[PDB]
């Protein structure tokens, strides 16, 4: 039973360093292939580093010279040192086992790397108000996550109770550089006087919680 | 650098059917071919190895067939947990290259979207911002236009989309369209209508409200 | 007494790059003209010394290395390379004085269906050292549970077939290579 | 070391290039050097090659009379001479360089080991 984890992803400038690790189990690492497979937000698969069982190393031609791909058979580790970042590095990094250097038998979950000169900032959150209107018996409330970097958060309603007709959007690049996204949900309006509705907002790269009751106007 | 060009694009069927999935190199790779499966938010997975070996423990529905230029995955007897986005990844030559990938999506009867505005709030005006927002809510196909007009002039360059992915149950899409402007901009308009068009639509359904009431 | 050659570049058959083969070459009189002055090599690669000059040099003794790799491998077979042939299979020193030949074996070596007799090492925990020929078939071990000589997870054959077939692209083609590693008895005209 | 290619662009039907392959990093006196084309959507095709002895060999039919390949050692540079060029000609063209033996010259593509990255020939009409 294989087991990959990746950590280490985060927030850089351009020209900044990051250490990705990936913890493995099920195998050695010291005498197995391993690789770093990139994915770069709503794109494809890019092969980055490959390092062989006797422990020759391999790089892609856009990371030749920045990147070191190591190995730790005490720990269990494989390490993706990365230095001089450049923007089209961001993307989500995933640690592989490789078979012989010819495909990715076992995939970890993927660490996300943004590289950026856009500074933290934590989301402003606005209500999006039921209008006295709505249409069907049903109404639409959610909550506008604007304005905040880097990505992720995580919205959720009533703490985790109401989750039937939750949409939370994807996130969007708008063109300052920060991220803005919606959650809403369809309730009955029957329950616009007697049910609360508040959503839970959380983004940890900036340490901000907001919990904001949504209600008509 | 060998390119892999995935065909289809998007392959939209409904379970129990078959789907056929195309990889087409710009070289020879013989038979050094592999084939991934991508959920939403998960990792691939190895499906097939050397054009059209199984890896340990994938069902029997799928298989790899072709060689040299042209390789195909066969997904026979569809079912829900297998519509999901596949990579092809040639190892014949370095650097090892995948596809862009062929997304498969469940069809299912056209359902028309229910749509819905919100202005901006006053928390959000006071900050010297507004954010408009347009809900296009449970609808398929995927494809649907967005139109806003601001005092019926159409207005251009001052929104972006955003798409939920297929939703597992009912299979439907949500979409929301977001016009930002600032206050003073704002609060020079009074009508703000989001217009919708689907094929679910007899004729285009507009949402609007009037600013300050 | 004229240098065996012929025995070398032109045998029926070659030896696989994992257990690839060497012959010594003593007391002969040795015409690398007759090699160099062809259109034979697609590679003819010399460290130390120049195909122009190599009639009128005279070395303690000359062994030819022979085995057949595919194309696209036969530039690991250089000092300084490093890749599965060069790292697991045959390995030059980074001091290398001699030349490497070779040449497309397409007409000889590739099989309708697929020649599956010559294979290359695929898995090793330490790289070779130079000149190091490793012959063994243990099953190698990738996991900590140990394999007891049968293949399964974790636990895989080390050596691999090439497959030639006369139909693949001239890059996965077998070809064969001669490496020339150079008192004294082996000299020119 | 690198090839990078040159002289090559928009022509006339009838029309007349001339290629340069410059190479970098490495001398090029054992190494025999090739010209390729790759029209649009198919794979690579040797056009013509020069071999460390300096012969040529031209491997298209339609361009033997017209195309004359050039060594310069000194400079290091190989040049294609192209004449009455033709609509059939247009394509990216590629150099490659292999050190092989004097007289060997390669028709194909993956037995070179340097490549270079292309420049684009178009021919109206
Ligand atoms: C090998 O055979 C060819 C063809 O008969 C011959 O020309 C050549 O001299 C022989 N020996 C060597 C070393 O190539």
């Amino acid at each position: 039973q294989v087991q990959l984890v990746e950590s280490g992803g985060g927030l850089i400038q351009p020209g900044g360093s990051l250490r990705l690790s990936c913890a493995a189990s099920g195998f050695t690492v010291s005498s197995n292939y391993m690789s770093w497979v990139r994915q770069a937000p709503g794109k494809g698969l890019e092969w980055v580093s490959v390092i062989y069982s006797g422990g020759s190393t391999f790089y892609a031609d856009s990371v030749k010279g920045r990147f070191t791909i190591s190995r730790d058979n005490s720990k269990s580790t494989l390490y993706l040192q990365m230095n001089s970042l450049r923007v089209e590095d961001t993307a989500v990094y995933y640690c592989a086992r490789d078979f012989g250097d010819f495909y990715f038998d076992y995939w970890g979950q993927g660490t996300l790397v943004t590289v950026s000169s856009a500074s933290t900032k934590g989301p402003s959150v606005f209500p999006l108000a039921p209008s006295s209107k709505t249409s069907g018996g049903t109404a639409a409330l959610g909550c506008l996550v604007k304005d905040y970097f880097p990505e992720p958060v995580t919205v959720s309603w009533n703490s985790g109770a109401l989750t039937s007709g939750v949409h939370t959007f994807p996130a969007v690049l708008q063109s300052s550089g920060l991220y803005s996204l919606s959650s809403v949900v369809t309730v009955p309006s029957s329950s616009l006087g007697t049910q609360t509705y508040i959503c839970n907002v959380n983004h940890k790269p900036s340490n901000t919680k907001v919990d904001k009751k949504v209600e008509p106007k | 650098e060998i390119v892999l060009t995935q065909s289809p694009g998007t392959l939209s069927l409904s379970p129990g059917e078959r789907a056929t999935l195309s990889c087409r190199a710009s070289q020879s790779v013989s038979s050094y071919l592999a084939w991934y499966q991508q959920k939403p938010g998960q990792a691939p997975r190895l499906l097939i190895y050397g054009a059209s070996s199984r890896a340990t423990g994938i069902p029997d529905r799928f298989s790899g067939s072709g060689s040299g230029t042209d390789f195909t995955l066969t997904i026979s007897r569809l079912e829900p947990e297998d519509f999901a986005v596949y990579y092809c990844q040639q190892y014949g030559s370095s650097p090892r290259t995948f596809g862009q990938g062929t997304k498969l999506e469940i069809k299912r009867t056209v359902a028309a979207p229910s749509v819905f505005i919100f202005p901006p709030s006053d928390e959000q005006l006071k900050s010297g911002t507004a954010s408009v927002v347009c809900l296009l809510n449970n609808f398929y196909p995927r494809e649907a236009k967005v139109q806003w007009k601001v005092d019926n002039a159409l207005q251009s360059g001052n929104s972006q989309e955003s798409v939920t992915e297929q939703d597992s149950k009912d299979s439907t899409y949500s979409l929301s369209s977001t016009l930002t402007l600032s206050k003073a901009d704002y609060e020079k308009h009074k009508v703000y209508a989001c217009e919708v068009t689907h094929q679910g639509l007899s004729s285009p359904v507009t949402k609007s409200f009037n600013r300050g009431e | 007494n004229l240098c065996p050659f012929g025995e070398v570049f032109n045998a029926t058959r070659f030896a696989s790059v994992y257990a690839w083969n060497r012959k010594r070459i003593s007391n002969c009189v040795a015409d690398y003209s007759v090699l160099y002055n062809s259109a034979s090599f697609s590679t003819f690669k010399c460290y130390g010394v120049s195909p122009t000059k190599l009639n009128d040099l005279c070395f303690t003794n000359v062994y030819a290395d022979s085995f057949v790799i595919r194309g696209d491998e036969v530039r690991q077979i250089a000092p300084g390379q490093t890749g599965k042939i060069a790292d697991y299979n045959y390995k030059l020193p980074d001091d290398f004085t001699g030349c490497v030949i070779a040449w497309n074996s397409n007409n000889l070596d590739s099989k309708v269906g697929g020649n599956y007799n010559y294979l290359y090492r695929l898995f090793r925990k330490s790289n070779l050292k130079p000149f190091e020929r490793d012959i063994s078939t243990e099953i190698y071990q990738a996991g900590s549970t140990p394999c007891n000589g049968v293949e399964g997870f974790n636990c895989y054959f080390p050596l691999q077939s090439y497959g030639f077939q006369p139909t693949n692209g001239v890059g996965y083609q077998p070809y064969r290579v001669v490496v020339l590693s150079f008192p004294a008895t082996v000299c020119g005209p | 070391v690198q090839l990078v290619e040159s002289g090559g662009g928009l022509v006339q039907p009838g029309g007349s290039l001339r290629l340069s392959c410059a190479a970098s990093g490495f001398t090029l006196d054992y190494y025999a050097i090739g010209w390729f084309r790759q029209a649009p959507g198919k794979e690579r095709e040797g056009v013509s090659c020069i071999s460390s002895s300096g012969d040529s060999t031209h491997y298209v039919d339609s361009v033997k009379g017209r195309f004359t390949i050039s060594r310069d050692n000194a400079k290091n540079t190989v040049y294609l001479q192209m004449n009455s060029l033709k609509p059939e000609d247009t394509a990216v063209y590629y150099c490659a360089a292999q050190s092989g033996s004097y007289y060997w010259c390669g028709s194909d593509w993956h037995e070179y080991d340097y490549r270079g990255q292309g420049t684009q020939v178009t021919v109206s009409s």
